[PDB]
């Protein structure tokens, strides 16, 4: 009944779906959710076969919410054409700058999720399920257990599922920490007990992950439109935005906007639709600088029209949009950028080892006035080299973001020269 | 060492909570830090007996995540959050209000053992930038006259 204090962020919906509850900052009980037809889904999902399942959330396109856009049918199905025991995982780890979609699923419609975990937990034939939440989402923890004893309750997990034979148990890992814990080899170490090292891939996880068994990750808001196909049927969850890019997605927006928050918007909205339409335009009215896409991408105000799509000219990533205004310093930015990643490196690999540190002390020395010559050629360098030997995407985009802002921006870094 | 019977029924719940024993780990962790105010050296070998895991395990464990903290007891953590949207929202105000508030700065415990600024990397929050956890709770910096008001209810 009790739970930590949680700030009441702004969710806004044009489509009514994943935050029919979660519009409200609160958390929905299981009477609540049941009486807006919940969990009944699942009990339609239990009358279908897991093979149909996995082709009617194929045939709806729904891509990774996570942030990388992997078609979830197609995962799936890579998964059960291994022999089991096979596992299911809900990444709750969401610990991306500017990320703040997650948690209000979490937090406010429980049983959205958990009622899609079942429902994914049982087309691939995992009876065993988790979800990994990152340790800083305390009262998302205790609402989760809270929610799962609700479900367990009212017979919806536990052994024999309403009298299909289909058993599941879903257990409730906290991180503790580490960035790197949400990329999904890393989770899945964490929860074998260990530090979150991500995995040299192939295999996987779906070839070899938890106790190396088949095993599917799948990010909490892919999770939660799990019920929706179910619900509607694959064909009328596809006549929602583009049918090349179907279904809701929520956009955490923040930084120099009137009204921060998550939005529910089609992936056909344009990036200056979110800020301008929907999220009130800029604080005060001043030019957009850029658009920080998280950690991973940064937009000039010339590249506003884009869509917010999985699109090779799209938005991409989590849907993440950090604004920047025309007083904001770049290089200021890109410091703070820099700093994160030079937090989170995991240290296996040697370039991302030293390359995130590097980055970081060079930029600061270079922000700060007290770069030499060398230390400017230097970062130049570091930057184009912490990719190199990389077993993860961490090391793979520690420089992506900044080298963006010396391309786009090439006038204020000259400034600091 | 022994833990407080208390503290080793919690543990015990959370070690056959998940099917494997050591599975529980960071969850015993958590919890250790809870009830003590920081994670005490003492406390790791009795834990990786009951994970059944070497103690060398259980170290590298509590060095790899950064919420374990087994230098500093604090009864209170304020976590201030040093990532991007947060420092364009005001970190550095949330930071200067605090230091006049407790008279510390990040890392830093005030003299009683009371309060420990801990500097984070983002939280998950930042629509309500700049961020701040005391604890498991978590608010939006707005002033000093406000954050006084929210320190004041952690005696
Ligand atoms: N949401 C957050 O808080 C957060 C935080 C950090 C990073 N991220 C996101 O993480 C993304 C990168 O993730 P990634 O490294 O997992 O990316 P990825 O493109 O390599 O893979 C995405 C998913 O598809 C699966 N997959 C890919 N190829 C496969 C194949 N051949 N066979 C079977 N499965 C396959 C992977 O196992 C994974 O589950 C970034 O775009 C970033 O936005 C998100
Ligand atoms: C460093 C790093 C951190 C990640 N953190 C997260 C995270 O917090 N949440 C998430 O769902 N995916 C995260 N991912 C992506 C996962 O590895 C993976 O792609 C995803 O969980 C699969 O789910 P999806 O297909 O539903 O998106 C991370 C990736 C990397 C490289
Ligand atoms: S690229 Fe970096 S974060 Fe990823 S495994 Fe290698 S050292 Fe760790
Ligand atoms: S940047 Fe501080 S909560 Fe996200
Ligand atoms: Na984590």
């Amino acid at each position: 009944r009790s739970y930590p204090a949680i700030p009441r962020i702004y969710a806004e919906t044009t489509l009514n779906m994943l935050l029919k509850r979660a519009k409200k900052p609160r958390v929905h009980s299981i009477d609540e959710y049941l009486k807006d037809g919940g969990y009944q889904a699942l009990e339609k999902a239990l009358n279908m076969s897991p093979e149909e399942i996995i082709d009617w959330v194929d045939k709806s396109t729904l891509r990774g919410r996570g942030g990388a856009g992997f078609p979830t049918g197609k995962k799936w199905k890579f998964a059960v054409q291994n022999p089991g025991p096979r596992y299911f995982i809900c990444n709750a780890d969401e610990s991306e700058p500017g990320t703040f979609k997650d948690r209000i699923i979490i937090e406010r419609d429980p049983h959205l999720l958990i009622e899609g975990i079942i429902i994914s937990s049982y087309a691939i034939g995992a009876n065993e399920a988790y979800i990994y939440i990152r340790g800083e989402y305390p009262a998302g923890y205790y609402i989760l257990r809270d929610a799962i004893e609700e479900a367990k309750k009212k017979g919806f997990l536990g052994k024999n599922i309403l009298g299909s034979g289909f058993d599941l148990e879903i257990y409730v890992a906290r991180g503790a920490g580490a960035y790197i814990c949400g990329e999904e080899t890393a989770l899945i170490e964490s929860l074998e007990g260990k530090r979150g090292h991500p995995r040299l891939k192939p295999p996987y996880p779906v070839q070899k992950g938890l106790w190396g068994k088949p095993t599917v990750v799948n990010n909490v808001e892919t999770i939660a439109n799990v019920p929706f196909i179910i619900s509607m049927g694959w064909e009328e969850y596809r006549y929602i935005g583009p049918s090349d890019y179907a279904g809701p997605k929520l956009f955490p927006v923040s930084g120099k906007v009137k009204k921060p928050g998550v939005y529910e918007l089609p992936m056909n909205t344009t990036l200056r639709e979110v800020i301008f339409k929907y999220a009130g335009g800029t604080l005060g009215n001043k030019k957009v600088k850029a658009v920080f896409s998280g950690a991973l991408d940064c937009f000039s105000s010339e590249e506003l029209d884009i869509p917010m799509d999985y699109s090779p000219l799209g938005f991409g990533g989590t849907g993440t949009v950090i604004v920047l205004t025309e007083e904001d310093d770049i290089v200021e930015a890109a410091l703070k950028i820099a700093e994160f990643y030079e937090h989170e490196t995991c240290g296996q690999c040697t370039p991302c080892r030293v390359g995130c540190y590097e980055q970081a002390n060079l930029l600061e020395k270079i922000y700060k006035g007290e770069a030499t010559e060398q230390d400017w050629e230097g970062f130049d360098f570091v930057n184009r080299n912490i990719q190199p030997t990389s077993i993860c995407g961490l090391g793979a985009v520690a420089g992506r973001l900044i080298r963006q802002t010396l391309e786009k921006f090439p006038e204020e870094w000259e400034k600091y020269r | 060492f022994e833990f407080p019977e208390e503290l080793k029924t919690k543990l015990q719940e959370h070690i056959n909570y998940f099917p494997k024993k050591r599975q529980a780990i960071l969850l015993c962790l958590h919890e250790i830090q809870n009830y003590y105010g920081y994670i005490p050296p003492e406390s790791l070998k009795p834990l990786a007996d009951m994970l059944e895991l070497p103690l060398n395990h259980v170290e590298g464990v509590v060095a790899f995540y950064d919420m374990f903290d087994r230098e500093d007891k604090a009864k209170y953590r304020i976590r201030v959050c040093v990532s991007i949207v947060c420092h364009l929202m005001g970190t550095n105000k949330l930071l200067k209000a605090l230091e006049n508030i407790l008279g510390i700065k990040p890392g830093e415990v005030t003299p009683d053992g009371k309060f420990k600024i801990v500097p984070v990397q983002c939280l998950g929050a930042c629509s309500e930038a700049p961020v701040f956890m005391v604890n498991d709770d978590e608010y939006k910096f707005e002033s000093e006259v406000q954050l006084n008001e929210i320190l004041s209810r952690y005696t």
